[PDB]
Formats: C-alpha cells, sequence, structure tokens
C-alpha cells in the first residue's frame, strides 16, 4: 500500500524531480514485543535524518510529548525556495 | 628574422564541449586546451 502512495503522489516516477519533501512517514514502537524490521520497511530514508523509534513501557513516550513542546526550534526563513508556477527571476 | 620569431608552433585549440544528457539536468562541459589535450576526460552513465 505504501508503493501505490507514492506512485500517486508522483514520487520516484522522475529522475530530475524526485519529490520526497512530500511525503514523511515516522514509525514508533510502543512495547518490547517489537519487530524492528516491519517498522523499518514502512518508514520514510531521508538524509541525515531517523524516522524509526523504539521505547518502552509507553509512559516514557508521554514523557517525549511534554518535553518537546518545551523545546523550541529556531524557525529559518532563509534559503528557502519553494517550487512555485511563476518562475520569473528574483523567486 | 622577423619569420621565426612570428612563427607560431601550432594553431588554437579551445573545445568549449558540453554535453547534455537526459538523464541529468546540467550540461557537462569541458574546455580542452593545448596544454590539457591528450588528456581524456572520462563520464560514466550507467543509464543507456
Ligand atoms: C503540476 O502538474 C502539471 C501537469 O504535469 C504541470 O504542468 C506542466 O507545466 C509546465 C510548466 O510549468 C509545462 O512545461 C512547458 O509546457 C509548454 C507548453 O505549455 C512547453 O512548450 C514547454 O517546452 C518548452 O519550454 C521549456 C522552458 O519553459 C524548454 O526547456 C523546452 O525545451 C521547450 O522549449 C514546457 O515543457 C509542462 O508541459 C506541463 N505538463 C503537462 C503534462 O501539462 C505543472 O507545472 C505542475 N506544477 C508544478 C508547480 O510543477
Amino acid at each position: 500500500v505504501i508503493d501505490e502512495i507514492r506512485d500517486l503522489l508522483y514520487i520516484g516516477k522522475d529522475r530530475k524531480n524526485p519529490r520526497e519533501d512530500y511525503l514523511d512517514v515516522y514509525v514508533f514502537g510502543v512495547g518490547p514485543l517489537v519487530n524492528q524490521v516491519n517498522i523499518n520497511a514502512l518508514a520514510s530514508k531521508k538524509d541525515n535524518e531517523q524516522h524509526v523509534f523504539k521505547v518502552k513501557d509507553m509512559e516514557n513516550l508521554e514523557d517525549v510529548f511534554y518535553q518537546m513542546i518545551d523545546e523550541s526550534q529556531s524557525l529559518s526563513l532563509c534559503g528557502m525556495v519553494w517550487e512555485h508556477r511563476k518562475g520569473t527571476d528574483y523567486h | 628574422a622577423q619569420y621565426q620569431k612570428d612563427a607560431p608552433d601550432h594553431q588554437e585549440l579551445n573545445l568549449d564541449v558540453s554535453l547534455q544528457l537526459p538523464s541529468r539536468s546540467s550540461k557537462i562541459t569541458h574546455r580542452i586546451h593545448w596544454e590539457s589535450a591528450s588528456l581524456l576526460r572520462s563520464e560514466e552513465t550507467k543509464e543507456n
């Protein structure tokens, strides 16, 4: 089903435009009973980045969600060029 | 005596050879001069 989704979003069907930033898949592992092979093949594989996670006892995964709202991300509007179909210069 | 000073040993070599492939997006451009002549510039492509 995952390969049918990437075909519908035009991902990988071109050599000049991969469009990998238009689908991200994150898989979280809840228990000790975890097949790490199956959770890795479903998640995306983008460069210098992690998408597979394995934790135990559930409550620590609730501990990562209150911790992420204390974490502030420095948002950077610099160097952003998104492909808008009005490709005159200075865009 | 003016002939032996103005005599060239070779004609110009300066070849702006650019290669466009439909598998890529950038043109692969080499400039071959006299000193850098007789030097193969291999570009391998696994797609036919
Ligand atoms: C979303 O999807 C649609 C559908 O695929 C896509 O439409 C495409 O738009 C581009 C322009 O943004 C089209 O590209 C050009 O189309 C004209 C005819 O309309 C051609 O004549 C052009 O060929 C010349 O121009 C190029 C430079 O502009 C030269 O490099 C080239 O050698 C020629 O001289 C050019 O192909 C494209 O045809 C359509 N495709 C379809 C199937 O309609 C749209 O752009 C997508 N949106 C985004 C943001 O990508």
